């Protein structure tokens, strides 16, 4: 099947920042060493959750940087910056790379991000699914313009042109129901939660496909995605005992993320939460390979996706990371089988 | 004194947005055996003289590929852009690659572009020397609090902080002459236009000199650069030829027929185009009108390959 090496660029409290530009380099290198076929970033500005908060150029560095690796942008935050200045970017990278970029894009949590990129609060899906037409129109056509609340610029001309006919591949990263009709509606890939399980993905997806299908796609060869975060030991105990750390971590990062609320300051214009995540380690590939591979399959088997991307992160240093990844891929990657 | 590359990635009816991309990773590539120490892009939006619009981007991906030219921006125009964007983009660039990347920006140029990004023009310059403050803040603070009539924002870290202490080295593209005052006091290093002609950069050289001096900064060390075009053939005519059929639309794009056949023939004979003496010669001259510790030049227009890139052993051999 198709595997992925997940990346968010966090910050532990023993790396300074450098530390981490270096490991984060080291690893969308070592990633395809690994077995893994596509290296996936996330997008996230001012903390310590995720320090790259440009993931088309982390993706230029990474892709320049390699001859068949594959990456995608987990979660590019659609609405926050310019379609034109989107598409362009996509389009080198697109051209650059000669296809090897993967557009995965997303509607946008924090607030943060909006408060200082100055993007419209509340439209936030209407944006996402605006930007995402002009941005489309300029993928194949190689023109662009507007004529709405959002944005208003005439028809110009778009470089470079699209490599990959009608544009990069794009992914959708949905949780929202409303988001997994959208995604439907023009049928476009997906990545899931790592939060959710079985059940609550196989779930989302029916929902997915009878819009899918009242639409005429074929659900067939929509490529989805198992994204999960993993840890992989012997000591069972140990592979959980780490993650549980981690989590809280995340979570405590996660948070604090949720700042900029001291009032002064307006968003004006001019120009929270769910419920338990610490134990969500017991849905993920946490614990010997035994166990790893079992809890997948059983999504997998569910689903019928073949496409799982896995975060390593947690185990913190540069090297336990990889240990984990190298045991993976020797005993994960081999056992795996596809659907029914 | 230190030579190197630049793209400016004209696309025509006989380039096309494909081959021209391709070409210039393909020499990129080549190059970086060589002695030239830097490759800079250029930033160009919306028509065919200049196929790229986000240096950065490419900046990285340069970057990536290559082990030893610093690679650097030309002119971003951060004076349609958003100073944060920037910052992330610059830090992380000099972070991913531990100090081998090299900021040059610039002020808008096309007055339209200014128009398509919702910048009004009252304040074109203020808005310009602004975005720079910021940009500039991150550099040096790791954080930054804009509450400006420009932009404003609660305070915040701009993560990766910065490699390189102070952050990446930076370089202003030298395109109005209230640009050259402010970048004097600030004492930065310039990048002349090989579109000005020789006297333009000569008063703009000057004028930074004089106004280095008026306040107070030891520009001894500022090192600034030039760029030019090469295109060297044994027949000169030919040279010529080629160029002005590759400026054409370049220059009824920017020089609105402002006399076409003038600004043309003087580009034509400012550039270093023509054959190896006249193009060495006039290269020379350059330099020593504006003073620059650095040559960019481009070797674009020459169509076939083998003598474009027998032009570049050349200019290599020499050092």
């Amino acid at each position: 099947m198709k595997f992925g090496n997940f990346l968010l660029t966090y910050q532990p409290p023993e790396l300074s920042q450098t530390e981490v530009m270096k490991r984060l380099v080291n690893l969308g290198k070592a990633s395809e060493g690994c077995g893994f076929d596509t290296v996936w970033l996330l997008e996230h500005h001012f903390t310590e959750f995720g320090l790259l908060g440009n993931p088309y150029v982390a993706a230029a560095h990474l892709l320049g940087a390699t001859e068949t690796l594959n990456v995608g942008t987990a979660a590019i935050v659609l609405p926050t910056a310019h379609p034109v200045r989107q598409a362009e970017d996509v389009n080198l990278l697109d051209q650059m790379s000669k296809g090897r970029f993967r557009f995965g894009i997303c509607r946008g949590l924090y607030d943060k991000d909006f408060r200082v990129f100055g993007t419209d609060m509340d439209n936030s899906r209407a944006l996402m699914d605006c930007w995402y037409d002009l941005m489309k129109e300029g993928f194949n056509e190689g023109y662009i313009a507007a004529d709405n609340e959002h944005i208003k610029f005439p028809k110009i001309q778009l470089n470079p042109s699209a490599y990959t006919q009608g544009g990069a591949p794009v992914y959708v990263v949905a949780e929202s129901a409303s988001t997994t009709e959208w995604a439907a509606e023009r049928g476009l890939p997906m990545i899931l939660s790592w939060i959710i399980n079985t059940h609550e993905k196989k779930a989302q997806l029916d929902l997915y496909n009878e819009v899918a299908t009242e639409h005429g796609y074929d659900v067939t060869k929509i490529d989805h995605c198992l994204s999960y975060i993993t840890s992989v030991d012997h000591d069972s105990n140990r592979a959980k005992d780490i993650c549980r750390n981690f989590l809280g971590h995340w979570y405590d990062s996660y948070v604090n993320a949720t700042k900029i609320f001291d009032d002064s300051d307006q968003t004006k214009g001019y120009d929270d939460t769910n419920r338990r995540i610490d134990y969500s380690y017991e849905i993920n590939p946490v614990g010997t390979p035994e166990e790893c591979i079992a809890i997948i399959q059983q999504d997998i088997d569910a689903t019928g996706i073949d496409n799982i991307c896995c975060g390593f992160e947690a185990n913190g240093s540069e090297e336990e990371i990889i240990a984990s990844m190298k045991l993976f891929q020797s005993d994960v990657m081999p056992y795996l089988k596809e659907k029914q | 004194m230190k030579f190197g590359l630049f793209f400016l990635n004209f696309m025509n009816s006989k380039r096309s947005s494909d081959q021209v991309i391709e070409e210039m990773l393909d020499t990129a590539h080549y190059v970086d055996q060589l002695k030239f120490d830097t490759l800079a892009v250029y930033e160009n939006h919306f028509s065919n003289n200049g196929v790229v619009g986000a240096p950065l981007t490419v900046a990285g991906f340069l970057l990536g590929m290559t082990k030893n030219a610093k690679v650097a921006s030309l002119n971003h125009v951060i004076t349609t852009h958003h100073p944060v964007r920037v910052a992330e983009e610059a830090c992380l660039l000099d972070q991913m690659s531990e100090g081998r990347f090299a900021f040059g920006f610039s002020d808008c140029e096309k007055s339209a572009d200014m128009r398509f990004f919702n910048r009004p023009t009252d304040s074109q310059f203020q808005l310009f020397s602004e975005c720079h403050k910021i940009i500039n803040d991150a550099f040096t603070t790791g954080y930054c609090h804009p509450n400006n009539d420009f932009y404003s924002f609660p305070k915040i870290s701009v993560n990766p902080h910065a490699f390189t202490e102070g952050g990446p080295a930076q370089f202003v593209n030298a395109t109005s002459k209230e640009v050259v005052e402010w970048a004097a006091k600030l004492g930065l290093p310039l990048v002349f236009r090989w579109d000005d002609s020789n006297a333009q950069r000569k008063e703009y050289a000057g004028l930074y000199h004089e106004v280095a001096q008026a306040h107070g900064v030891d520009v001894s060390q500022v090192r600034h650069k030039l760029t030019l075009l090469v295109n060297q053939n044994v027949d000169g005519e030919a040279a010529r030829a080629e160029a002005r059929v590759y400026l054409e639309e370049f220059v009824r794009e920017s020089y609105s027929n402002t006399d076409f056949e003038q600004k043309m023939g003087e580009l034509l004979s400012e550039n270093a185009i023509g054959t190896y003496e006249e193009s060495t010669q006039a290269a020379r001259v350059a330099i020593e009108c504006c003073g620059a510790a650095d040559l960019l030049m481009s070797f674009e227009s020459m169509e076939d390959k083998a003598q474009q890139r027998a032009v570049i052993d050349v200019v290599n051999a020499n050092i």
